[PDB]
RNA sequence: GGCUAAUCCCCCAUGUGGACCCGCCCCUUGGGGUGUGUCCAAAGGGCUUUGCCCGCUUCCGGAUGGGCCCGCGUCCCAUCAGCUAGUUGGUGGGGUAAUGGCCCACCAAGGCGACGACGGGUAGCCGGUCUGAGAGGAUGGCCGGCCACAGGGGCACUGAGACACGGGCCCCACUCCUACGGGAGGCAGCAGUUAGGAAUCUUCCGCAAUGGGCGCAAGCCUGACGGAGCGACGCCGCUUGGAGGAAGAAGCCCUUCGGGGUGUAAACUCCUGAACCCGGGACGAAACCCCCGACGAGGGGACUGACGGUACCGGGGUAAUAGCGCCGGCCAACUCCGUGCCAGCAGCCGCGGUAAUACGGAGGGCGCGAGCGUUACCCGGAUUCACUGGGCGUAAAGGGCGUGUAGGCGGCCUGGGGCGUCCCAUGUGAAAGACCACGGCUCAACCGUGGGGGAGCGUGGGAUACGCUCAGGCUAGACG
RNA sequence: AUGCGCGCUAGGUCUCUGGGUCUCCUGGGGGCCGAAGCUAACGCGUUAAGCGCGCCGCCUGGGGAGUACGGCCGCAAGGC
């Protein structure tokens, strides 16, 4: 009901790896090795030259499933970033990437984006000291995001954290791995992040 | 007659008031002559009241009548305070 | 036309006729059936299409299609009317919604059910 | 500002009262042209001093009859009867047009 | 008579240039002279001189066009690609200063008649005044 | 029929002053003086009783609330073209807070209309809203403003105010009581009933807050209002788990019978821990009030919470609802079988008469997701009423031809005016809303504070090119 | 199946009526073929269907229908 169903499957449809899986989306299982076709009876069948519509729909779906939120919440986003002063594409990206759940992932307190959401929504995180259990929450920059201490020694936490001892973090972010604090310093520009998405095709999808 | 009072601006449960000069027969919530301040009972801000006395005082001089809870706020900003 | 023409005369704003008196303006209207019957369609088709002449709460008597695989109605079956027209028979201007009032649902449709009025069966 | 207009007296026929014709122009709010309209104002002349054809300034005044809310201020132009015989020709125009 | 004079000056220019005439006469007026002056200075006509044809005053525009172009249709690029009237009689067109039109993304102009006198859009703007929008040129 | 009190009602007085007739003075529609004449005031009550409070009286100002009046904007039909006797103006009078045919007498003979009178139809108007690139189109529920009504129709009374929804009178319909004489109502206040309908809620709690009436005050009244309830009606937030897990079980689908699919999906492993349980537990509420001081300013003190044991906080804790539309083009999504112009689909083309991606089921897929579809309606696409932004040789469309009325339009020069036009200043453009910024409820929705902008109209000032206008002049148009 | 008016945009050829130092020039009508340009094509093209301005008439899918009803006109037929 949000997405919540098979996934290394829509890795497949969207036609490239997304890492909604974390560990093992880096396996030689991501099912993207073993299976670069789409789901269905027809996955192994020969391509059809897609529709201008098709392509744009697809790009949108991709961006969506990466960030892993509802159409509604996503569109309300785009519309929001559309309205704001600045370049509608990169702002979409700024805003999306400014979601608490996704900050958690990007700070590596969770392995996958969906884990990071459950992490939040179960109370494990705090933004500047008050536990904040909505995943939509907007991280403004200058905000510090920690595992709050009650959870600080629980299993999965120490797992990730003590496994991320040594890693670099995204350059709009900082990490004190001991304290499991992190700061969201600044906003990402397009290639501040990675993404396998021509954002401009999404802008176009909505201009329909 | 002309009255200085509260008019209700919050939401359900999140109750903000405008301090207001009005002819007493208006809806409390309806159109009024001057806004003279705000009052926030739940004290949610640094400033949950503001007045600008010099204005309130003018209306007082013309027989603007503060309700009690009005006048407490007025004198709280010491619109009233003598010297 | 010139501008003094437009100033003099103006442009004619242009209205539209409703494809229905389901009247009021209402989005459905109930009614009872007078005849429930079977009709043939026009040039390119044959079948036996199933329809009811229905007297309505809006006073008007109309013909309504009775969609879907099979059905239950008869002379005094009272039913609700929807609107939507059936290309290729004549003057069927409204559809019967199935599953409201005396109009049953369409038995065994597993597939497009919200339309056709049928209850989700038990996946077992 | 009691409004004050100006126009032509086309009406002689009244006891202590005159009809002034006041034209206005203005841009038309859609087709953009400027167009030119007018009305007949019923006006107060206590001494019968303004006479046919005069062109007078007209004033917002405290009320006089059903219809006179206007007293005459001053004369501006005297005797231009083109105006008078233009509107007057237009009223003789009327009663073409019917049954 | 000529119902709109000013127009017929611009339309004379129009027909001239699209047959590539090196020059053309328009019966002389002063405000017409004005518009011409602005076209000149702004780079659109080569310039104009004031003349006599059968003891009547004309203003001979001389005009320009770019170079001879290769391939078939050597005809040369127009300098005045487009020029058009706006206010006409019995449709009169006036702008505020805030309503003064920016043209062809700036590559064009607009010649409006203020009571500061006759101006290009951009002139009217630095002058900060409105008026009768006469034409656009570009 | 009788008695009686008052802040009830008269009578005489006092005249600050005010009313009115007449006269002058300023001023200019009935504004302010001013003089003679005439006319007009009051109400008591409480005490911490000889001086304080609450009241009364005439006058002038303020302040708020309104009446009236004027410019301008304000739907369709001309197959509605004429309309008008209180009509239209004058005098005098009547009425009112006040102008005015608002009314009335006499006099005059007007007033209105293709710049659309008169009739017919439809409708409450706005701030706004929806859609739109705008321009436009549509709209006016909810919140705010204004108006109008209170079963239908008349009518006054009493008041500062009404021609008064829970006030009075009469006619009418309807209901109920009736000793048949006569009486009694009026939810378009909250709730609720019933009828109608596709369809719209509890006969709830509270008087704690804010607001209103009367009261010196305590207080009383308050279905205004603050809250709960019910409906996915709307928006926003949120869950139905997170990591691991096969060369990938069974079942089911397809199959060239090799295999392909559902699919890391499942099973299983570990972790988290909606729900639910326990414990603490609000904010909104500090005034009126009492005390000191002067009933002041200022200080000190007491009470009070419907919502609520709710929100929130701490502890414990279970792997915990998925659905609906769709898969012939428009349009993202294909296969097998059934069926055989039938059953049926359908928004348009179109599909179905034995190989059906179009009907029905399956497996698969695509789209959204506590929703998803349908119907109705509005804008849109529709530059398909064309201002932006369309046309008329043959596609719809040049009047059969002329003549001219209205009306639209208007060559070259010079000058005055400055109406159009343009600029400045200022006033107005209430509050909500829209936009921007911060801020508050863990976010948002919702909310606050601030800021910006704004068309239009008022007033002052300014420019004069163009359009007007008056003036004078020319001759390229026109005419003789 | 092409409202009127005015102004601008190559030519060539035949013609009707004027004027001219009469090969030819210059007016004003009628024809044909063409520059640019237009047009859905066909075609138009200084006798515009081209470039512009003024003003009038008119159009808004096919049918029903130039019908019905109303009004007005006419003796009528019938017209608007
Ligand atoms: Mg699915
Ligand atoms: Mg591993
Ligand atoms: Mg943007
Ligand atoms: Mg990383
Ligand atoms: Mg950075
Ligand atoms: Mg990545
Ligand atoms: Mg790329
Ligand atoms: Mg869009
Ligand atoms: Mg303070
Ligand atoms: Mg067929
Ligand atoms: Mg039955
Ligand atoms: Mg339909
Ligand atoms: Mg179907
Ligand atoms: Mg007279
Ligand atoms: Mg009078
Ligand atoms: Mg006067
Ligand atoms: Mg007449
Ligand atoms: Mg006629
Ligand atoms: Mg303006
Ligand atoms: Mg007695
Ligand atoms: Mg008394
Ligand atoms: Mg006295
Ligand atoms: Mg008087
Ligand atoms: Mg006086
Ligand atoms: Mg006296
Ligand atoms: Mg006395
Ligand atoms: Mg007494
Ligand atoms: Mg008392
Ligand atoms: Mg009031
Ligand atoms: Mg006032
Ligand atoms: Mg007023
Ligand atoms: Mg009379
Ligand atoms: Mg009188
Ligand atoms: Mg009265
Ligand atoms: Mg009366
Ligand atoms: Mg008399
Ligand atoms: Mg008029
Ligand atoms: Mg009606
Ligand atoms: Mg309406
Ligand atoms: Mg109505
Ligand atoms: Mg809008
Ligand atoms: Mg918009
Ligand atoms: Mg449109
Ligand atoms: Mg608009
Ligand atoms: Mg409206
Ligand atoms: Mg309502
Ligand atoms: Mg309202
Ligand atoms: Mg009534
Ligand atoms: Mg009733
Ligand atoms: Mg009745
Ligand atoms: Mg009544
Ligand atoms: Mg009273
Ligand atoms: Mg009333
Ligand atoms: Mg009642
Ligand atoms: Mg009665
Ligand atoms: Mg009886
Ligand atoms: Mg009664
Ligand atoms: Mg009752
Ligand atoms: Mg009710
Ligand atoms: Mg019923
Ligand atoms: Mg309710
Ligand atoms: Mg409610
Ligand atoms: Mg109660
Ligand atoms: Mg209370
Ligand atoms: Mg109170
Ligand atoms: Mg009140
Ligand atoms: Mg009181
Ligand atoms: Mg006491
Ligand atoms: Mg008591
Ligand atoms: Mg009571
Ligand atoms: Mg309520
Ligand atoms: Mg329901
Ligand atoms: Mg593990
Ligand atoms: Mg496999
Ligand atoms: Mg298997
Ligand atoms: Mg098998
Ligand atoms: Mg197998
Ligand atoms: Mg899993
Ligand atoms: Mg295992
Ligand atoms: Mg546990
Ligand atoms: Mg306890
Ligand atoms: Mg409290
Ligand atoms: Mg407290
Ligand atoms: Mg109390
Ligand atoms: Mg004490
Ligand atoms: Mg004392
Ligand atoms: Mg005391
Ligand atoms: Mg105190
Ligand atoms: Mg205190
Ligand atoms: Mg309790
Ligand atoms: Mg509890
Ligand atoms: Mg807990
Ligand atoms: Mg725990
Ligand atoms: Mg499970
Ligand atoms: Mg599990
Ligand atoms: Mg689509
Ligand atoms: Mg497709
Ligand atoms: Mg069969
Ligand atoms: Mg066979
Ligand atoms: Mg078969
Ligand atoms: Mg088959
Ligand atoms: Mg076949
Ligand atoms: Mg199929
Ligand atoms: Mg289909
Ligand atoms: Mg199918
Ligand atoms: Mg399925
Ligand atoms: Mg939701
Ligand atoms: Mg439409
Ligand atoms: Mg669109
Ligand atoms: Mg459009
Ligand atoms: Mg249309
Ligand atoms: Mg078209
Ligand atoms: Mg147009
Ligand atoms: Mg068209
Ligand atoms: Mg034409
Ligand atoms: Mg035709
Ligand atoms: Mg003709
Ligand atoms: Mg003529
Ligand atoms: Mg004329
Ligand atoms: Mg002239
Ligand atoms: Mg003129
Ligand atoms: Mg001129
Ligand atoms: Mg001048
Ligand atoms: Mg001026
Ligand atoms: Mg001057
Ligand atoms: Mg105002
Ligand atoms: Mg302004
Ligand atoms: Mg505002
Ligand atoms: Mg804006
Ligand atoms: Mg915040
Ligand atoms: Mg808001
Ligand atoms: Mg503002
Ligand atoms: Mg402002
Ligand atoms: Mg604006
Ligand atoms: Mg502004
Ligand atoms: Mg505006
Ligand atoms: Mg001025
Ligand atoms: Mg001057
Ligand atoms: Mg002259
Ligand atoms: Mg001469
Ligand atoms: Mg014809
Ligand atoms: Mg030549
Ligand atoms: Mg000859
Ligand atoms: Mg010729
Ligand atoms: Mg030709
Ligand atoms: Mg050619
Ligand atoms: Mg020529
Ligand atoms: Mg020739
Ligand atoms: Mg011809
Ligand atoms: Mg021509
Ligand atoms: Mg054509
Ligand atoms: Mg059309
Ligand atoms: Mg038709
Ligand atoms: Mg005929
Ligand atoms: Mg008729
Ligand atoms: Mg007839
Ligand atoms: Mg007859
Ligand atoms: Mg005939
Ligand atoms: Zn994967």
């Amino acid at each position: 009901g949000r997405y919540i169903g098979p996934v290394c499957r829509l890795c497949r449809r969207e036609g490239v790896k997304l890492y909604l899986k974390g560990e093992r989306c880096y396996s030689p299982k991501c099912a993207m090795e073993r299976r670069p076709y789409p789901p269905g009876q027809h996955g192994q069948k020969r391509a059809r030259r897609p529709s201008d519509y098709a392509v744009r729909l697809r790009e949108k779906q991709k961006l969506r499933r990466i960030y892993g939120i509802s159409e509604r919440q996503f569109r309300n986003l785009f519309e929001e970033a559309s309205k704001k002063k600045g370049v509608t594409g990169s702002v979409f990206l700024g805003l999306l990437e400014s979601r608490l759940d996704n900050v958690v992932y990007r700070l590596g307190f969770a392995v996958s984006r969906r884990q990071a959401r459950q992490l939040v929504r179960h109370g494990h995180i705090t933004v500047n000291g008050r536990r904040v259990d909505l995943p939509s929450y907007r991280v403004r920059p200058g905000d510090e995001i920690a595992v709050a201490e009650k959870s600080r020694n629980l299993e999965l936490i120490r797992q990730n954290l003590e496994a991320m001892k040594g890693r670099k973090v995204g350059p709009w972010l900082s990490l004190d791995v001991e304290g499991m604090k992190g700061k969201f310093l600044r906003l990402p520009d397009r290639e501040d992040l990675a993404l396998p998405v021509n954002e401009q095709l999404v802008i176009e999808f909505y201009s329909r | 007659m002309v009255k200085i009072r509260l008019a209700r601006f919050g939401s359900k449960h999140n109750p903000h008031y405008r301090i207001v000069v009005t002819d007493a027969r208006r809806k409390r919530d309806g159109k009024y002559i001057e806004k003279i301040g705000y009052y926030d009972p739940r004290k949610t801000t640094p400033d949950w009241l503001k007045v600008d006395v010099e204005r309130a005082r003018y209306w007082l001089s013309v027989g603007a009548q503060p309700t009690d809870t009005a006048r407490r706020l007025l004198r709280q900003a010491g619109v009233f305070r003598q010297e | 036309p010139t501008i003094n023409q437009l100033v003099r005369k103006g442009r004619e704003k242009v209205r539209k006729k409703s494809k229905v008196p389901a009247l009021k303006g209402a989005p459905f209207r109930r009614g009872v059936c007078t005849v429930v019957r079977t009709v043939t369609p026009k040039k390119p088709n044959s079948a036996l299409r199933k329809v009811a002449k229905v007297r309505l709460t809006s006073g008007y008597e109309v013909t309504a299609y009775i969609p879907g695989e099979g059905h239950n109605l008869q002379e005094h079956s009272v039913v609700l009317i929807r609107g939507g027209r059936v290309k290729d028979l004549w003057g069927v201007r409204y559809h019967i919604v199935r599953g409201v009032y005396d109009a049953a649902g369409v038995k065994d449709r597993k597939k497009s059910r919200s339309k056709y009025g049928t209850k989700k069966p038990k996946e077992a | 500002p009691k409004k004050v207009l100006t126009g032509v007296v086309v009406s002689d026929k009244m006891q202590k009262t005159v009809t002034v014709l006041v034209e206005r122009q203005f841009p038309h709010p859609l087709y953009g042209k400027v167009i030119k309209r007018s009305k007949k104002y019923l006006a107060h002349d206590p001494e019968e001093k303004y006479k046919l054809g005069d062109v007078v300034e007209i004033i917002e005044s405290r009320p006089i009859s059903k219809r006179k809310r206007f007293r005459v201020l001053r004369l501006v132009e005297s005797g231009r009867m083109d105006l008078v015989e233009k509107y007057l020709i237009r009223r003789q125009n009327y009663e073409s047009l019917s049954k | 008579m000529l119902t709109d004079p000013i127009a017929d000056m611009l339309t004379r220019i129009r027909n001239a240039t699209r047959v590539y005439k090196e020059s053309t006469d328009v019966p002389a007026s002063r405000f017409k002279e004005e518009i011409l002056r602005i076209l000149a200075r702004e780079g659109f006509i080569k310039g104009y001189e004031r003349v006599d044809v059968d003891g009547k005053p004309y203003l001979r525009v001389y005009l320009k066009y770019g170079p001879r172009r290769q391939g078939p249709d050597p005809r040369p690029e127009q300098v005045i690609h487009h020029i058009r009237r706006i206010s006409k009689p019995g449709r009169r067109v006036y702008v505020g200063v805030k309503e003064i039109p920016r043209v062809r993304r700036g590559l064009g102009i607009a010649i409006l008649s203020t009571s500061k006198g006759v101006l290009t859009d951009r002139e009217a703007r630095k002058l900060g005044v409105g008026g009768e929008l006469i034409c656009e040129v570009w």
